[PDB]
């Protein structure tokens, strides 16, 4: 009875991780840590995710729809020699096929919807490429090929003109192109292009009428275009190919040499064809991308033998819309840029809102007491705030600080005040600047990509010391009076207004793991790394004499504890550890084992009149099951679609259903359940 | 606006100089600068950086020979890139809160951002600070900035800063190294090995890395680890030749361990550069002279790379209070000049000096000498005494030409050998003796009877390093006159092979190499084995 509400993420960093389905209302697909994400630009909402491949996804590939309809097939190549086909249906998956045979990571994929025995070509990091026939459930590797050394980087398939004969051009690292023709059922090395001198960074076919032109976004900072056709003037390279006892002669030669960039050219995309109400035009709009933050859409003219450049507005790839009105690209890291052409001027473009994420991994987050905005922190050394937007869709709105070292601790102070923990021996305190507050209250009664980092900074008010090493945990009491913090073998407690020590505890022997203020502000649970816990009792700044504790034997868990939580009325506490043991507390329940390592645990803020206590448990393998244990039980667990691919970090709940899912997949998922359930 | 006026002057200069080039006319840059500035009502000269900043590529192809700035940055023959590590803690502090009695501010020594033995005001320091110590960002920025000055980047090398590197968690250092290699390869990877295989075929042609360390992390395990990274040279930090001083300086180890580290590393095949620390507490001037003489007289050490750093009392350390108590006194500047001048007369010919004096900002040292330049003062003093030095850096073609404009006329071979750490070292060179100018060198020895790498077991002689100085020449280019592609290395290789076959009486030749440089040896029929290039001798 759980349903996803919002997801926040960013693509990976390697090239070729973004694509558009070529059919009308083309969907947007991009990779992540290990999954795949489908997202639309219409309402700017993630369609869904595919929780398939189990490594860094390298390269995705859509499927050609020669009819001109939305695609429903996908190809994924990840980081551990695994390539997966995907059958899309009604925004869902039918089944996936896991081809095997590669050894190194796979980075080149291309699939053609044959004219079904679809054709697959894929080159892996093992200096090898493989060719596969896929006829329904039947799958096989048609051929395997390799080089003496080096690697291939450019792969794109093609058919001979006016026939189904398939032909491939591959660009290796040896500064030249190779071609292969599937005559006699087998691809034969036919010719090589000794063009520029650098690694090949991409190849693209373009069927223009009877002829086929070729684009090469070279690393040599140059672009060279040839064209295949059928058979004072230069010497063109031609050959004859067998086709039902017919030796058809084809000739190719250079068409043009375009050069307008300085750094390496990364990606090129032809303008895709589409229908002018059933009219299939063949435009010649072309797109280019390079390292040095430069977009050049090249184009010829009525007599422009050398193609004429155009608006150079403007990071390994820039994707192109079906019609061409839209256009998008990713930054070198993190966020991405989305531009759209405007009707008034052919030379007019406007940036457009796009979603983002921590893109490395998130470690902590918080629920605001008012319930309209949540703050998160990740290993990216950033901090982000998310709030819903009206017109409802939630959006990241502010990045209060950027820090030199990594941040791994977070706690809330007041309506705009908070404290973060980092890789230093210092504690920092931030409060919201006024301008942000007014801008937010205006929205609640649409920040862009670049304006954010310029005008989302926050002031610092305090600076705290004392821990002999880097901080490791932090928490604050509900009444907002005292806070707990611990480095990697003492406990330091700080008054809010005084910002000074109140009491120091040195009781454990190993590193502290997690703290828990009693909800009624009557106790303070401490779970550490030495397989032991401690409890301290406030007296009538009352001291915190140890009410009770455990030795190495009285402790129930046999391995390191990880999480702890109280009861809504502070009656009992509950601990989870790596040994997949669940306990209730004195102890008053049996071991509620689940068979999976426990990473996080949390409880409902309010209890049913049935007194059936419910608990959310975040496991170590992305699975998120839930249980229930009234004083003397599985209720519902997450779906395959709604499951992370890494260990959970924190599961906080809405307070005044909903909660928070802070995974290690640098994704922030929110899930709602039935209020009655 | 004046700015557009200077821009117009720049364009005028550009058109004049390209016109001169078309007919091959030669013109003084400063003359046209002055004339254009005057004719346009300019009160100040135009900067050469902006002059380079506007040439069109079809002219930058050939105009750089008359446009490069500060040529000495390539007067050696190989480009140099420095990188910064993340700040951390040295290991010894495990005993007490002591980094080193003379070490500057560390991770927690009254500095916002800094590093051990680094104030934080070096240009490299600000570069790292902006980069947030990210490897890839800073290396791209630095190489771009260097290329701005119209310098070829055909051959490049990496040096790593930082307090201690061996004492860091492994995953972090692997991430760091693969990021470095991807910076030149341009290929995103997943481990070290993938990045290595990809950088093998790259065109940046990296030729090696060097790292600092201390003798505690010198066991064969760490050496094998570094073999996986392609590192070539190492830094230790000797600071003395007397054991007592170490405990006096709270160094926390023994000079012996340094000696066995030297022996073992030399057996493996790395290069080593030492650090010398004149004017120390409880050390007389005669003590300094004697220990420096010992540093080469003893076959125990006979090191290869040398670096010197005079004492500098700085606030924060214990020595700060010791001098403040008026109990640690320095020398007068004349004394330091004489000390350096005497030292330079003692360096053996094979040893090469790399740097003199620290780069600390002036308004911080309680005993910092006025002169930022000292090598010049020592040169003046040794002219006064009429005695010359024979350092490698001071007899290569690049420096000798750039400072004295002397052309080699008659270059011949020279052979020498000695004993160090039990090794039968051997040194070869081509050089012109009459001007004492040197062009090419080679360091080859017999491996010791005791070894760590079994690949060297029996009939094996290792060639530690080979190099010809000069300036960068692109691998495709053949002769811009100059002396970097005349086939010189071939003769040295064949002669060294002949010597090893006969005089060494070995049976198989191994060699360390940079990741790219391997292909070079492929042209001679050398094949890979582990991290070592190798050729059978029969
Ligand atoms: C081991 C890591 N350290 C270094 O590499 C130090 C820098 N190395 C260098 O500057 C040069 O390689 C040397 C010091 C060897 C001087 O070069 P040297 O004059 O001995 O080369 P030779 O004249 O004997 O042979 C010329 C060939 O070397 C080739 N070559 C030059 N650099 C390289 C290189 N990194 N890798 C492979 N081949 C190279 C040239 O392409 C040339 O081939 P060619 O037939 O097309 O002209
Ligand atoms: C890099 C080399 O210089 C020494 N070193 C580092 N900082 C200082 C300083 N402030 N004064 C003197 N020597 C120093 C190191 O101990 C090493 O030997
Ligand atoms: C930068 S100081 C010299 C290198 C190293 N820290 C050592 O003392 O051994
Ligand atoms: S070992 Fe070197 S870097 Fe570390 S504290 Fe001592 S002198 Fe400084």
């Amino acid at each position: 009875v759980l349903e996803t509400s919002h997801v926040f993420c960013c693509p990976n960093r390697v090239r070729g991780v973004l694509n558009w389905s070529s059919g009308p209302r083309g969907l947007l697909a991009f990779g992540t840590s290990c999954s795949v994400v489908l997202y639309d630009p219409l309402k700017r909402v993630v369609v869904t995710n595919l929780n398939g491949h189990t490594a860094r996804v390298n390269c995705i590939q859509w499927i050609c729809k020669q009819d001109g309809s939305p695609s429903t097939e996908l190809v994924s190549g990840g980081s551990d020699n695994q390539v997966i086909h995907w059958e899309i249906e009604d925004n869902q998956l039918l089944k996936a096929v896991h081809l095997q045979g590669h050894e190194g990571p796979v980075y080149a994929v291309h699939a053609v919807y044959q004219r079904l025995c679809t054709l697959i070509v894929s080159a892996a990091a093992d200096s090898a490429v493989r060719l596969w026939s896929k006829k329904g459930p039947e799958v096989m590797c048609l051929q395997t090929l390799n080089f003496g050394n080096g690697f291939a980087l450019a792969l794109c398939l093609s058919f001979l003109p006016n026939t189904d004969v398939p032909i491939l051009a591959c660009g290796n690292d040896d500064c030249r192109i190779h071609i292969f023709a599937q005559q006699n059922d087998q691809f034969q090395k036919v010719l090589s292009l000794c063009g520029h001198e650098d690694w090949i960074r991409g190849v693209e076919w373009a069927a223009f009428g009877r002829d086929l032109f070729l684009a090469s976004c070279s690393q040599d900072c140059l672009i060279r275009i040839w064209k295949l056709y059928i058979k004072i003037r230069l010497k063109e390279n031609t050959f004859t190919i067998e086709n039902e006892s017919v030796k058809i002669a084809f000739a190719v030669t250079l068409e043009t040499v375009l050069a307008g960039h300085e750094n390496w050219v990364n990606a090129v995309h032809w303008q895709p064809v589409f229908y002018k109400d059933g009219v299939l035009q063949q435009p010649v709009r072309l797109l280019s991308a390079s390292m040095d933050k430069t977009m050049i859409l090249w184009a010829p003219d009525e007599e422009s033998g050398v193609w004429l450049e155009q608006v150079r507005v403007g990071f390994y790839d820039c994707q192109f819309n079906e019609d061409g009105s839209m256009i998008i690209a990713h930054a070198f890291h993190g966020a991405l840029h989305l531009w759209k052409q405007n009707t008034v001027n052919p030379r007019e473009w406007t940036p457009e809102i796009v979603i983002s994420g921590h893109f490395d991994g998130v470690q902590d987050l918080v629920w605001d007491p008012e319930g309209e905005f949540i703050i998160t922190v990740g290993t990216d050394q950033t901090t982000r705030l998310f709030a819903p937007w009206k017109r409802v869709t939630w959006h990241e709105i502010a990045r209060p600080q950027i820090h030199g070292y990594d941040l791994k601790c977070l706690a809330m102070i007041n309506r705009f005040q908070f404290v973060s923990g980092a890789d230093e021996k210092v504690l920092r305190v931030f409060s919201a600047p006024r301008n942000f507050v007014e801008n937010f209250c205006a929205i609640t009664g649409p920040p862009t990509e670049d304006h954010l980092l310029q005008n989302t900074l926050w002031p610092e008010v305090q600076k705290l010391y004392g821990h002999g090493y880097e901080i490791f945990c932090v928490t604050c009491n509900s009444s907002k009076t005292l806070l707990a913090s611990a480095c990697k073998a003492a406990i330091i407690l700080w008054n809010t207004t005084s910002w000074k020590q109140v009491q120091n505890l040195v009781f454990h022997s190993l590193t502290v793991t997690q703290m828990a203020f009693s909800p009624n502000e009557k106790f303070l649970l401490a779970v550490s790394r030495d397989r032991t816990w401690s409890l301290w009792k406030k007296q009538d700044e009352p001291v915190f004499s140890l009410f009770a504790f455990t030795n190495k034997i009285t402790s129930v868990h046999s391995r390191i504890i990880w999480s702890c939580d109280w009861s809504p009325d502070s009656k009992y506490f509950f601990t989870g550890s790596r040994d997949k043991k669940v306990v209730v507390w004195g102890p008053c329940s049996s071991v509620l084992d689940v068979g999976g390592a426990v990473t996080a645990v949390s409880v409902c803020p309010v209890l049913h009149p049935s007194q059936r206590y419910v608990v959310a448990v975040g496991l170590e393998c992305g699975k998120i099951c839930l249980y229930t244990w009234k004083k003397t039980t599985h209720c519902v667990e997450t779906s395959q679609s709604q499951s992370h691919t890494l260990a959970i970090r924190k599961l906080c709940w809405k307070n005044c259903l909903h909660f928070a899912s802070c995974g290690e997949d640098h994704t922030v998922k929110i899930h709602r359940v039935n209020k009655c359930a | 606006s004046p700015a557009e006026l200077m821009m117009l002057t720049i364009g005028d200069v550009i058109k004049q100089l390209i016109e001169a080039h078309e007919q091959g006319k030669d013109i003084d840059l400063n003359k046209v600068k002055t004339k254009t500035a005057a004719k346009y009502g300019l009160s100040a000269q135009p900067r050469l950086v902006d002059i380079i900043a506007a040439v069109p590529p079809q002219y930058r192809k050939v105009l750089m020979p008359k446009l490069k700035a500060k040529p000495i940055r390539t007067a050696s023959g190989i480009a140099v890139v420095a990188v910064m590590c993340k700040p951390h803690r040295c290991p010894h502090i495990s005993f007490t809160g002591n980094i080193c009695v003379y070490c500057p501010g560390g991770p927690d020594s009254d500095f916002e951002y800094s590093t051990q033995s680094y104030t934080g005001y070096e240009p490299t320091s600000m570069r790292a600070i902006r980069a947030r110590y990210d490897p890839f960002l800073q290396t791209r920025h630095r190489i771009e900035q260097l290329k701005q000055l119209g310098h070829s980047v055909d051959k490049v090398e990496f040096i790593v800063m930082g307090g201690t590197f061996m004492a860091l968690p492994e995953e972090y250092r692997d991430y760091f190294i693969r990021n470095l290699h991807d910076a030149l390869s341009g290929h995103t990877s997943n481990n070290i090995y993938e990045a290595v295989k990809y950088s093998e075929r790259s065109l940046t042609k990296c030729i090696g890395i060097t790292i600092e360390t201390r003798p505690d992390y010198c066991m064969k395990r760490h050496l094998s680890d570094m073999l996986t990274y392609g590192c070539t040279r190492l830094e230790i930090g000797v600071q003395s030749v007397y054991e007592d001083v170490a405990r006096d300086t709270n160094r926390g180890h023994t000079v012996k361990a340094v000696c066995e580290s030297f022996h073992l590393a030399k057996d493996s095949g790395f290069k080593v550069v030492a650090h010398m620390m004149p004017d120390l507490p409880n050390v007389g001037l005669e003590r300094d002279i004697e220990q420096f003489t010992e540093f080469f007289e003893n076959p125990a050490f006979r090191p290869d790379g040398l670096k010197l750093y005079p004492t500098l009392v700085i606030r924060g350390t214990g020595l700060y209070e010791l001098w403040k108590s008026g109990r640690y006194k320095s020398y007068s500047p004349s004394d330091l000049v004489e000390l350096v001048a005497r030292i330079l007369a003692l360096v053996p010919p094979w040893t090469r000096v790399y740097r003199v004096q620290r780069d600390i900002p002036m308004p911080l040292v309680s005993s910092g000498v006025e002169h930022g330049n000292l090598r010049e003062l020592a040169l003046a003093r040794m002219k006064d005494l009429g005695i010359q030095c024979r350092d490698v850096r001071t007899r290569e073609v690049g420096i000798q030409e750039i400072h004295h404009k002397v052309r080699p006329y008659q270059v011949e071979l020279v052979r020498r050998d000695y004993v160090a750490n039990g090794g039968w070292e051997t040194f070869l060179s081509y050089e012109d003796p009459d001007q004492d100018i040197l062009i090419g060198l080679l360091r080859l020895r017999k491996c010791s009877e005791e070894t760590f790498r079994f690949e060297l077991g029996g009939g094996v002689s290792i060639v530690r390093e080979l190099h010809v100085y000069g300036s960068v020449v692109p691998v495709s280019s053949r002769d811009p006159t100059k002396f970097q592609h005349q086939g010189f290395g071939m003769l040295l290789m064949e002669e060294a092979e002949r010597i090893a076959r006969e005089e060494h009486g070995s049976g198989k030749i191994a060699v360390i190499s940079g990741v790219g440089t391997r292909n070079y040896y492929r042209k001679i029929g050398y094949r890979l084995q582990g991290p070592y290039m190798v050729k059978m001798l029969k």
